[PDB]
């Protein structure tokens, strides 16, 4: 088994202390209620489209919430 | 019978250290846990050394280095910190061919130079039968690690 | 990881990746990476002793050095042109896990944090005429291997494997075509590490060239060594 998200809170990682504090503050969600990120923050995590449009899981901060809103308002909108 | 064929065994080492012997842990002589490549997280060469000193296999975040010389300085910076004979591996992205135009022509050499980089991992995609062919013999890697995300990406690695 | 480089030191602006399900296990802050990975591994150890070993460790098997296995008592072995290689190496390493087990099956030898092909596995490559001999194969400390290839027709000892003090693998690399005919032997030492499984054999590079210089002395120079 590989452990991605379990690690980012360790002391040997380089994430800033405030970033760890919030990544701890957010309570996860069990797999049964997993897909509800596309719609809402699920215990503090959403998915957003990349610049390639492909999804990315991010902690639901004010910044990434604005990102989400812009995705479904500005960039989804066509070229002209 | 998969319940017995791959039963998770237990192993004692001469030092008296316990181990979870699996098929995977029996190539790496290391617990069957690893940290995947993480461009914000496993890019910091001092952290990728801190865990491999704990004795857990790690991938080095390739996507965090925009060059060939930068990741080389990272590699050598961890080599300066890992214990004698320790090992790590690197993680490459596949949707980023500019990321792949450094590593491969670099990995061939640092391996021919003999670095402790003893596995590769092509994340965010699966190569073709043709390009995924030379990574195991031109690259003196111990094993290769492919990230399936699809149901056909698994058929592909089986190919 | 650079909140010093955001406008008002506010993380709430930042894009930080995480998992929706893994988040409900990450509550203690900044614990050492060894601490959490060990809390996982020994947790598995507790969960596996209670099932298949009855909470008594002594039920454990025992291995000299754990690892090195790809997923896929005093005898001799003559090798010829078609002598298969992997059977050959199996016949030489043996069944027991010891230094002899790795010396032919360990593919890489560390040279002070650098991994280069196994030399022993290079020299013992199966070919014609090589009559290798394993003596005293039961106990490891006294196990010695002697490859004697044909030289000028006759067979003479060319290679000698044996342990030393401190569990130091040495390959007595002999060459007999000498100025005085008496064979010269090149002592190549290696450190065997039962604790590092993936690469137990680590060549001592210290003083390595001098014992090569000293071997080449008696090959060329008709003078004392200095
Ligand atoms: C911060 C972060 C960065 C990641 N970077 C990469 C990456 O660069 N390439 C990749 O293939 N996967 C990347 N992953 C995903 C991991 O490879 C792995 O699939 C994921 O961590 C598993 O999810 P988990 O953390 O819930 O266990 C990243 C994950 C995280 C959390």
């Amino acid at each position: 088994f590989l452990f991605g998200s379990r690690v980012m809170i360790a002391k040997e990682v380089k994430t800033s202390p405030d970033a760890k504090k919030c990544i701890a503050a957010c309570t996860g969600v069990p797999d049964d209620k997993w897909e509800q990120t596309y719609k809402k923050p699920t215990g503090g995590i959403v998915t957003v489209r990349s610049e390639m449009g492909e999804p990315i899981h991010k902690i639901a901060t004010r910044g990434v919430m604005l990102w989400k809103e812009f995705d479904e308002t500005i960039f989804n909108l066509p070229k002209n | 019978n998969w319940l017995e064929e791959y039963h998770p065994k237990l192993i004692k080492n001469k030092s008296g250290k316990i181990f979870v012997e699996t098929k995977f842990s029996k190539l790496i002589g290391r617990p069957p846990l690893l940290v995947p490549g993480m461009t914000p997280c496993t890019v910091s060469p001092d952290f990728v050394a801190a865990t491999t000193n704990a004795g857990y296999t790690i991938e080095l975040a390739g996507g965090g280095y925009f060059s060939a010389a930068g990741m080389t300085a990272a590699i050598d910076s961890v080599v300066s910190q890992i214990e004698k004979g320790s090992t790590f591996g690197i993680n490459l992205i596949y949707v980023n061919p500019f990321m792949l135009q450094w590593g491969i022509p670099l990995i061939k050499e640092l391996r021919s130079k003999g670095y402790p980089i003893q596995f590769l991992t092509i994340g965010a995609g699966v190569p073709s039968l043709e390009v995924a062919s030379e990574y195991i013999e031109t690259l003196g890697l111990k094993y290769l690690g492919l990230k399936p995300g699809s149901i056909d990406a698994i058929s592909q690695v089986i190919n | 990881e650079h909140l010093e480089a955001v406008v008002d030191q506010d993380v709430q602006r930042t894009c930080i990746l995480h998992g929706p399900v893994a988040a409900q296990f990450t509550k203690v802050i900044d614990e050492p990476i060894k601490s959490i990975m060990d809390g996982i591994h020994d947790g598995h150890i507790k969960k596996l002793l209670h099932q298949y070993y009855g909470d008594d460790e002594s039920k454990i098997p025992a291995v000299e050095y754990f690892g090195g296995e790809s997923p896929v008592d005093s005898a001799v072995f003559k090798a010829t042109s078609s002598t298969d290689e992997e059977s050959w190496f199996k016949a030489l390493a043996g069944s027991e896990i010891n230094w002899r087990h790795a010396s032919f099956l360990c593919s890489f030898i560390t040279q002070d944090k650098m991994f280069v092909s196994n030399p022993i596995r290079k020299v013992f490559k199966p070919s014609q005429g090589m009559v290798v001999e394993i003596s005293n194969g039961n106990t490891s400390s006294k196990t010695v291997v002697t490859l004697s290839e044909p030289v000028q027709g006759e067979l003479k000892p060319t290679v000698i494997l044996k342990l030393l003090k401190e569990n130091i693998i040495q390959m007595e690399m002999i060459e007999n075509r000498t100025m005085d005919g008496k064979p010269v032997s090149l002592p190549l030492l290696y450190n065997f590490n039962p604790d590092n499984g993936f690469a137990p054999i680590s060549e001592v590079m210290e003083d390595r060239n001098q014992r090569i210089k000293e071997m080449y002395w008696k090959l060329w120079i008709d003078e004392p060594f200095n």
